């Protein structure tokens, strides 16, 4: 199969595509988190190329991984998908082999990790 | 059908002292009611002031002491030439064993040496690798015959003072190097005289903290 | 598959310049069906209309889709749809929801953009389907693997001229009848010919099938085109 | 072989004998069947010593890589659930266990899982596993209740294993004991049964079955 | 797993003095059909190591195969293949005794068993036994099948033990190797009046003999012996 | 089944009856089992049909390739393929193979392959049910350098032995004769053989 | 590699050919009844031990190999020539032709200009030996080309030692003794060193006879190759 | 040894285009001309037989091939990429359709079978497009006769009558004015031998233009009698004999 | 032997599961519950082979929670039985098929009916008022034969199954330790955990 080296270093210690994936994510719509006393709240932003739209049956930006995680996302949506579905899978995994569903930490752990590995 | 093993008879003994340990074996090798040789030894140096015997199916045996060889050798390599404690090989011995759990290697396998304090210690094995450490064992086709001896003139058992009426056990005693060869040599004669697999000459292997040192003895060659 | 300086992946906006120069498909929601409307690349006298097929596809039952871009590129993803479906009422004895077969394309899409070194499929959908959780659908994918949800959406061919006279004539509580007429007027307007011919044309509908509850998926022939053409003043 | 393990007030009481068998032929009387995974996990074991050891071995390794990786002690839901989903893959190619996994966790409190070689995984109170089990449970049965003191609830679990050693051939050496609490298990020594019989025999009055 | 098909039966040997004696029958047998007679069963390697070989013909021909090309293998860039680096009978061996049990270990092992005697560059005899199971031994004597039953007992009341090795010469050594061919004649049925022998001296090198007979059998006391109990004429 | 093969002063001869029996029921009265793998090597089959025809036509196959990269092939070069074959199979197969060549170098040749795989050079050769019976008569018989009209002969009453005593040997006896003349075939009737 | 140049030609088999041109003189020469082997070794140190690094390799046990350029590449055509030469006895029973060889490393080489994730090899091999009908000697380029050879040369001084096997093809029309071509190839050694003569050499000569080593591969070791060393010195005071 | 191009010849410039797929269609431009006419009754491929030197043997050379009794091809571009698609498509009707349901696909299903291995070489790593654009001209029971186009992006239409290759332009003009809904086999043959005429330079006969057709079925083509339920290929190949008679009445 | 019971009723499906689990000669356990929750309207009841039994329930439960959470939506009770013969009809002929028998009821919220599906270890499904796996059915069947009404109260299907776990206390050799029994209508699964000394 095919495996060209994609993500190198440049002569500066820099991986331009983990960069320009950056450029991307500051491209994307606006997410927000923040943590209350007894809760945490996540926010979202539209933008504006059409208005036509039908909002009932399009992906809202606020994932459900497990019934007590959740999920947003700054970037490309197409690539949120596959890494909530991941993200998703996992979650049932440890259902199944630890009797206990995720910690947030642990399941973050996880999605970054998937992350990272796409970078290598 | 094609059977993949046999049974080269011969029989080993263990005994753990003090400051040293002994491992010892007959030399005879047999097939069914054949002698093949009289004298091809089954316990080995191993190096690491290490000894090593596989009783039972001979090819086995060798296998299994040709790879713990290798496995000593290569410990020296990948870990700045360190000393591979007897325990650390009683463990790496029960991983050769049971990676062929679904094909064993058909032996009783006896190790004997020094523990990191330098007292005497024997590691026994099944063919696949379950071990305990002891204070001595006997293996292959006479243990039988051997093992009851043991536990009554090694660890005393069924023995009581005089007089105490049955109220107290003999006193467990240290056995001296001239003291545990003396039972070797007699578990030896005795086992000789009653099985038929069990015969020629008996080899001792003793480990003390100066190294390996080698004995032979003449057993009735009928 | 590589990242601009920007974070814009190459190859894939050439994908969407590509479709840009496509015939133009439309697909317009209304409260009791929904239609899709696509018009022919520059074509001759003497190419066959009947036993012609291009831009219209039936996926399922329920379900069927536009095309811009790629004929032969979309004729791959058309079947593997095709067979997602099938594995899908095998497995469970119940259709395909509309979403679940569209987020799936949209996946295998998405996978020529993140690996394997082979250029993205040169293809845009329209999706029109039913299910009995959602009802009527229309949805929208592109060589990103990007897919989104629409009251009426154009592909192709200027759609920057298709979406703002949608927007100026579309209502929610629309009939069919009214939507294949908008559909007509937009494409009229938008096309590159003198007019607008019936062999220009292809048509389908996906209607509550008048008495029955239950749905009918139609490919207009060319005589029901042409029959439409007249009545809604396009002779 | 005969194990045991219960619960009770005071937390759970674990017995075991010490005989190591091949056909009639007794092979050990001084063998271990206990296994210590961590200060608050215990792994008994029956069936195939090898099985047992190795794979209850490997458990231990598995256990420390979760502490390493979680920062935080394994729950024993979760250890035991490592044995029983390996022996699973392994299902049909002949392990021969049967084990049961001990500890306290502070989510689980005093917590008992049974597994063997079938597959079997089952949380209870009180479990018996090996060729005596039936004779252990006999006397544990009997004599049972949740509010037995630390000090009865290691008599009787003691006393049960004595049971099996006695009337199972495959069963005997030596009683090894533990008690497990919030704080983690204690050991409560090795106690042969050629002492162990007759000092229970004359102080107790029982084993009437027995000559003089 | 298999089945022997052509074998040849007992292959006998001994150590003396100087070197190690090694004979074979030239019979190839098919079941109890006595089906062919040129068969050679020892195979010289350089001229320090012979190897006999018994049990099943088409094995045997494939471990002719490979000792060839060992020694093919062992010349190349190997200025001292001649002097040094020459082939050793250890090496010869232990690498037969690698294959026979990674043989048996496969389930598909090489059906026969194998002697190989020679003389190191040292001047040490070598004599070691391995067999399709990859089971190994040495002894001043060694025998494959019936050899072992009737030839070891013979050759052993030569050499006991190994002392008895520098006692034994050339002459009293092939005596008692050419003496077991001929019980072994008498009373093995899968055996033959035709064999080769070949000696291996530290001092004369490889001395191969073929086509030997057995000579001096005594059949005469047959004539006296009639019925099988009481019959008189 | 009975099949021979002869080496003389001039080549070598591969003789055969012409019966294929399943069971006690004569499939073939008329087989053909002498086999050409090349111009002047031939063989002859035994034990399984399915198994020594696949063989032979591997081998013929290898021996085409072989002549095309290398001229002509050694009687011994086809014997050592057919070895390869039977040996490195044996398990799957039940193949007995006489091979049998005549070469300008080496005059004729014959080889045979028993059922293990082992290869067997000699004077001549005897294979199939039929040739237990013949043993005696051909050991008694064959002499060295052979004239042609005799060799005919050792094979042609050979075979009417062992057709006479083997059910699953009968019909015609079929002959092959390889010089350097060329490639020449006999057939003899049991009308005529049976009178011997 | 993979790649044609606009002339028909293939650059980086061109290349490799550089390589060689850029290597030790090595030589063939066929006789009447074997061949003969020869090399030059240049000793860029006094700390070289002396006949302890053989450039001359065998093949089977009657093949001769000797070739200039890349010294490790020629290693690996050798290497795996010895498995052709396996394959074929291993299935065949005979010793490999000569010719055979030589297309099965034709072949093999040939192969590694076909794709552009090799490069060609960095050498021309020299190779010959007796086979079941006579003496062969060949020469095969980076390129998979070979043909048959009288006589054959390879490396910096190709060009003078060409011109001397040229000299003795035409005055020796009666075929030479292998005894000859020993001691003739020192000489045409001698003579390719002039084009290398910077450094100190070693020479070395193997040979394929059927009269003088029963057709299999030799080294010519001792009074043999004194005696040729000697020839050599004596025709070039 | 090995592929180490495992990633697409064919890549979208910033334009849009697929620079490779163009470049194969202008391959198919200098092509020799070639051209299907659709009858009521029929289908007509032909081409010319464009020679290199009279020393060559042009009856050797099919370029109007038989893909199955009912469907032919015909092509204009590289004759050896053309060659290579006529055994895939030969062959993959048997493996994807005859093995399956018995029976030989319709044109339809035939033609996108083509048309998928086309497109894989627009696509699959280390390839080129191929450099043809095929006619396809078939009949099947429930679709009756038809004719295509494939082109290298592995798009394909149906038409009544076209032309590709040299002379497409001027060949599709003189079609367009010939063409209606009511011909005859025998007037279409006559129609292509005329559209034909235009493309040729050289000779211009039976021995320079291969034709054929797909009509009714020929039973004396079958090779086999007794099974009355089929009356054998729809598919001939006009020998250069009538190609011809059909000429001096021209 | 192992009693898995089931009894769909006009409003609800009752599955009842007996408490034992015995290896050997030994009850080791008197407590166990044979069942795992599908969906909040979905339970699924299993008996047979040692390991496979639970292995095989669990799996197919974290497919269908993992299915739940990507849709945010609760698969039908027809639709998670097809998926679980699916399941154990590609398993039948695999190199070691699950040796599992189910039953599986649910409540089906778009449709408003209770709904019993009877699976065995070969992929054998079928839609039942009333079901059984192993000995069980064979006293069972033909009683509720006779005392089964379609239109009954949740009250009455409890009766029903009193009635059949009695007439299993009487004439079944072994001791299954009573039953646990649970009930799924529009509201979900309860336990009606006072069966055994009620
Ligand atoms: C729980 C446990 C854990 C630690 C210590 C003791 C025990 C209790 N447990 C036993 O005492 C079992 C009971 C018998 C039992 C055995 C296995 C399953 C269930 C019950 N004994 C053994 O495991 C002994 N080994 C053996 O019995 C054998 C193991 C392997 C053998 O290899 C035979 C072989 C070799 C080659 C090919 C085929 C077979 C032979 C004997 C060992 C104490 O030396």
């Amino acid at each position: 199969g095919y495996d060209r080296a994609l993500s190198i270093f440049s002569p500066d210690g820099h991986i331009f595509q983990v960069e320009y994936a950056l450029e991307a994510v500051k491209r994307g719509t606006c997410a927000v988190g923040v943590k209350g006393k007894n809760c945490v709240v996540l926010g979202c932003e539209r933008r504006s190329t059409l208005k036509l739209q039908d909002t009932r049956i399009t992906p809202s930006k606020v994932s459900k991984i497990d019934s007590h995680v959740v999920l947003s996302f700054s970037g490309l949506n197409a690539d949120s998908r596959i890494l909530i579905e991941k993200a998703r899978v996992e979650a049932q995994s440890h259902r199944l082999t630890l009797e206990d569903p995720v910690t947030v930490e642990y399941l973050t752990r996880y999605v970054a990790g998937v992350q990272q590995r796409y970078t290598q | 059908q094609f059977n993949p093993y046999g049974d080269n008879g011969g029989t080993i003994l263990g005994i753990a002292g003090e400051d040293f340990a002994v491992l010892a074996g007959d030399t005879r090798n047999i097939t069914d009611y054949s002698i093949n040789s009289r004298y091809e030894p089954k316990v080995f140096d191993c190096g690491d002031n290490i000894v090593m015997s596989a009783n039972g199916f001979a090819a086995d045996g060798d296998a299994l002491v040709k790879r713990f060889k290798n496995s000593v050798k290569w410990y020296h390599f990948d870990h700045n030439d360190k000393k591979l404690s007897i325990n650390s090989a009683a463990r790496n011995i029960q991983h050769l064993l049971y990676g062929k759990r679904f094909f064993p290697y058909y032996v009783h396998t006896i190790i004997a040496g020094l523990d990191e304090d330098g007292k005497g210690a024997v590691y026994s094995f099944d063919p696949v690798g379950s071990y305990e450490r002891e204070q001595c064992r006997a293996g292959g086709a006479a243990a039988s015959l051997i093992m009851p001896f043991l536990d009554n003139q090694v660890n005393f058992k069924n023995q009581y003072e005089p007089g105490t009426n049955g109220k107290v056990k003999k006193p467990l005693k240290y056995l001296s190097v001239e003291e545990v060869i003396k039972l070797v040599r007699d578990s030896f004669t005795s086992a000789t005289e009653r099985h038929i697999q069990v015969g020629d000459g008996l080899e001792i292997l003793i480990v003390t903290k100066d190294g390996v040192r080698k004995e032979f003895y003449e057993l009735k060659r009928d | 598959t590589i990242f601009s300086p920007e974070g814009r992946l190459y190859q894939v906006e050439y994908a969407l310049e590509s479709i840009s120069h496509a015939g133009t498909a439309i697909g317009i929601m209304a409260s009791d069906g929904i239609v899709l409307a696509a018009e022919r690349k520059v074509t001759s006298t003497l190419l066959e209309q009947d036993t012609s097929t291009e831009k219209l596809y039936k996926l399922n039952d329920k379900i069927a889709v536009a095309v811009a871009g790629l004929t032969a590129d979309a004729e791959i993803l058309i079947n593997t749809a095709r067979i997602h479906a099938q594995n899908y009422l095998k497995t469970y004895n119940e259709d395909i929801p509309v979403e679940i077969l569209v987020r799936r394309l949209s996946d295998i899409k998405q996978g020529y953009t993140q690996h394997g070194g082979l250029r993205p499929f040169g293809v845009s959908f329209i999706y029109a389907g039913y299910d009995d959780r959602y009802g009527y659908q229309l949805y929208t994918s592109n060589p990103s693997g990007n897919y989104t949800g629409w009251k009426a959406i154009s592909v192709g061919a200027n759609t920057s001229a298709a979406q703002t006279l949608l927007q100026m004539d579309y209502k929610d509580d629309m009939k069919v009848d009214d939507a294949i007429e908008l559909a007509l007027k937009t494409l009229s307007k938008t096309t590159d010919s003198s007019a607008l011919t019936y062999d220009r044309l292809e048509f389908a509908t996906i209607r509550k099938g008048a008495n029955d509850g239950e749905v009918y998926q139609k490919i207009f022939k060319p005589q029901e085109i042409k029959d439409i053409l007249v009545k809604t003043g396009i002779t | 072989t005969t194990t045991l393990a219960f619960r009770f007030q005071g937390g759970i009481i674990v017995a075991v004998d010490s005989r190591a068998t091949a056909g009639n032929w007794v092979a050990s009387q001084t063998v271990k069947k206990v296994i210590e995974i961590n200060p608050f996990l215990l792994g008994t074991m029956a069936g195939g010593a090898a099985d047992c050891q190795f794979w209850e071995t490997w458990l231990g390794s598995q256990c420390r890589l979760h502490e390493l990786r979680e920062k935080e002690r394994i729950s024993v839901a979760a250890a035991s659930k490592i044995l029983s989903n390996l022996v699973y893959q392994y299902k049909g190619a002949g392990l021969s266990m049967g084990t049961m996994i001990c500890g306290y966790t502070r989510k689980e409190g005093p917590t008992i899982y049974y597994v063997d070689s079938d597959g079997t995984r089952l949380k209870g109170d009180i479990f018996c596993v090996g060729s005596g089990q039936t004779f252990a449970y006999g006397v544990l049965d009997s004599n049972y209740k949740w509010d037995l003191s630390v000090e009865d609830a290691l008599y009787l679990g003691k006393r049960s294993i004595l049971a099996a050693a006695h009337r199972d051939a495959y069963s005997g050496g030596s009683v090894n004991l533990y008690h497990v609490t919030e704080d983690g298990w204690i050991y409560h020594g090795n106690h042969d049964v050629g002492e162990l019989f007759w000092k229970v025999k004359e102080e107790e009055g029982s084993f009437n079955n027995v000559i003089g | 797993t298999q089945q022997p098909i052509v074998t040849g039966t007992s292959v006998i040997s001994m150590k003396y003095d100087n070197g190690v004696i090694i004979a074979a029958d030239n019979l190839g047998s098919y079941g109890s059909l006595l089906r062919f007679n040129g068969v050679e069963r020892l195979i010289p390697v350089g001229d320090n190591t012979v190897v006999g070989i018994s049990g099943d013909i088409s094995d045997m021909q494939h471990i002719e195969r490979l000792l060839k090309d060992l020694v093919t293998e062992n010349a190349y860039d190997n200025p001292l293949a001649d002097a040094e680096e020459a082939l050793e009978p250890s090496y010869i061996f232990e690498y037969l005794a690698t294959v026979m049990y990674q043989r048996r270990s496969k389930m598909n092992p090489l059906w026969n068993a194998i002697i190989v005697a020679g003389v190191q560059s040292n001047g040490d005899q070598f004599l070691r036994y391995v067999n399709l199971l990859g089971v190994t031994y040495s002894s001043p004597t060694l025998a494959t099948g019936f050899g072992a039953h009737m030839a070891n007992p013979l050759l052993r009341k030569v050499v006991d033990r190994e002392s008895d090795i520098p006692k034994t010469t050339v002459q009293v050594a092939e005596e008692a190797i050419v003496n077991a061919m001929r019980v072994l004649y008498y009373r093995d049925a899968r055996s033959s009046r035709n064999f080769s022998l070949a000696i291996i001296d530290k001092n004369t090198g490889l001395t191969f003999k073929k086509n030997l007979q057995v000579e001096n059998m005594k059949w005469d006391f047959a004539k006296d012996i009639k019925g099988y109990g009481t019959q008189k004429i | 089944t009975s099949i021979m093969a002869v080496t003389f002063k001039d080549g070598v001869i591969l003789g055969a009856d012409s019966r294929t029996t399943t069971g006690a029921y004569i499939a073939n009265r008329v087989t053909d089992k002498l086999t050409r793998v090349h111009d002047k090597i031939w063989c002859c089959r035994s034990g399984s049909a399915a198994d020594t025809q696949a063989i032979a036509d591997i081998v013929q196959y290898h021996l085409e390739l072989y002549t095309s990269q290398y001229g002509t092939p050694s009687t011994e070069t086809a014997a050592s393929v057919f070895k390869e074959l039977c040996y490195e199979n044996k398990d799957n197969l039940t193949a007995g193979i006489i091979v049998a060549g005549y070469d300008d170098k080496n005059k004729g040749e014959v080889y045979t392959i028993p059922l293990g795989g082992s290869v067997h050079k000699l004077p001549y050769a005897i294979a199939g049910s039929g040739s237990t019976f013949i043993y005696g008569y051909c050991d008694k018989n064959f002499r060295e350098n052979m004239s042609k009209e005799e060799t005919v002969d050792f094979i042609k009453h050979s075979l009417s032995q062992a057709i006479k005593w083997d059910g699953s040997s009968g019909g015609v006896i079929r002959m092959v004769v390889l010089t350097a003349a060329g490639v020449e075939r006999l057939i003899f009737y049991p009308d005529e053989y049976e009178q011997l | 590699n993979s790649v044609f140049s606009p002339d028909g030609r293939n650059f980086q088999v061109e290349y490799a050919v550089k390589a060689v041109e850029n290597g030790t003189t090595s030589i063939g020469i066929k006789c009447n009844d074997g061949v003969v082997f020869a090399v030059e070794k240049l000793i860029t140190s006094k700390l070289l031990v002396p006949q302890k690094n053989v450039k001359i390799q065998v093949v089977d046990r009657h093949i001769g190999c000797v070739y200039s350029g890349l010294i490790p590449d020629g290693r690996h055509l050798v290497n795996r020539g010895r498995e052709e030469a396996a394959s074929f006895k291993k299935l065949y029973k005979t010793p490999i032709p000569i010719p055979a060889f030589a297309d099965r490393l034709g072949q093999y080489v040939q192969a590694h200009t076909l794709y552009n994730s090799v490069r060609p090899f960095g050498v021309s091999t020299i190779f010959g030996g007796v086979d079941k009908n006579g003496a062969h000697l060949y020469m095969l380029e980076p390129s998979g080309s070979y043909w048959g050879y009288k006589g054959a040369a390879t490396g910096k001084g190709r060009q003078s030692a060409k011109a001397e096997l040229e000299k003795l093809v035409d005055h020796h029309p009666e075929g030479l003794s292998a005894r000859e071509a020993v001691k003739q190839a020192a000489k045409i050694i001698y003579l390719a060193h002039e084009d290398n003569k910077e450094k100190d050499f070693e020479l070395e000569i193997s040979w394929c006879s059927l009269s003088e080593t029963n057709g299999l591969h030799k080294f010519v070791k001792g009074d043999l190759l004194q005696e040729a060393i000697d020839f050599a010195q004596k025709e070039i005071n | 040894m090995t592929d180490r191009y495992s990633f697409s010849l064919t890549t979208f410039s910033p334009s849009g285009k697929l620079g490779q797929i163009d470049y194969a269609l202008t391959a198919v431009k200098q092509g020799v001309t070639s051209l299907g006419i659709k009858a009521t009754n029929g289908v007509v491929i032909a081409t010319e037989k464009k020679s290199s030197s009279p020393l060559a043997m042009s009856e050797t050379l099919s370029k109007v091939s038989l893909l199955t009794p009912d469907i032919g091809a015909v092509y204009s571009g590289m004759g050896p990429d053309y060659r290579v698609l006529v055994d895939k498509s030969r062959k993959v009707a048997h493996t994807s359709y005859k093995r399956i349901y018995g029976e030989y696909p319709p044109t339809k299903l035939l033609v996108s079978e083509v048309a998928k291995i086309m497109q894989e070489a627009t696509q699959s790593g280390g390839v080129r497009p191929f450099g043809v654009s095929l006619l396809i001209a078939g009949h099947d029971e429930f679709n009756g006769f038809s004719l295509y186009q494939v082109d290298p992006s592995g798009s394909y239409f149906p038409w009544k009558a076209t032309a590709i290759g040299k002379g497409s332009v001027a060949a599709k003009t003189f079609l367009e004015k010939r063409w209606n809904d009511e011909l005859e086999l025998e007037d279409a043959i006559h129609i292509a031998l005329l559209t034909l005429k235009e493309s040729v330079e050289g000779e211009f006969n039976g021995d320079t233009i291969e034709l054929a057709i797909i009509g009714d079925e020929n039973p004396d083509l079958l090779g086999y009698t007794g099974i009355p339920t089929d009356k054998g290929p729809r598919f001939r190949k006009l020998t250069s004999q009538e190609i011809n008679d059909r000429l001096e009445a021209l | 032997m192992d009693i898995i019971l089931g009894i769909r009723v006009q409003d609800s499906v009752i599955l009842a599961s007996s408490k034992a689990v015995t290896r050997g000669i030994s009850v080791l356990k008197d407590s166990d519950d044979k069942t795992r929750q599908l969906s909040p309207h979905t339970l699924m009841s299993f008996a047979g082979e040692a390991g496979d039994t639970v292995q095989f329930a669990e799996y197919i439960q974290a497919n269908i929670q993992l299915y739940s959470i990507r849709e945010d939506y609760e698969l039908s009770p027809q639709a998670v039985s097809s998926f679980v013969r699916q399941e154990l009809a590609k398993s039948i002929r695999s190199r070691r098929p699950y040796q599992v028998n189910v039953l599986i009821g649910g409540y089906d919220k778009k449709k408003n009916k209770p709904e019993l599906y009877q699976i065995d270890y070969l992929g054998t499904k079928v839609e039942l008022p009333y079901g059984a796996h192993g000995y069980s059915g064979f006293y069972t069947f033909s009683l509720l034969d006779h005392h089964y009404r379609p239109d009954m109260t949740t009250e009455e299907g409890l009766d029903l199954l009193k009635l059949c776990v009695q007439e299993l206390e009487k004439r079944m050799p072994m001791d299954f330790k009573g039953v646990i029994v649970k009930i799924v209508d529009k509201d979900g699964i309860r336990q009606v955990d006072d069966f055994q000394a009620q």
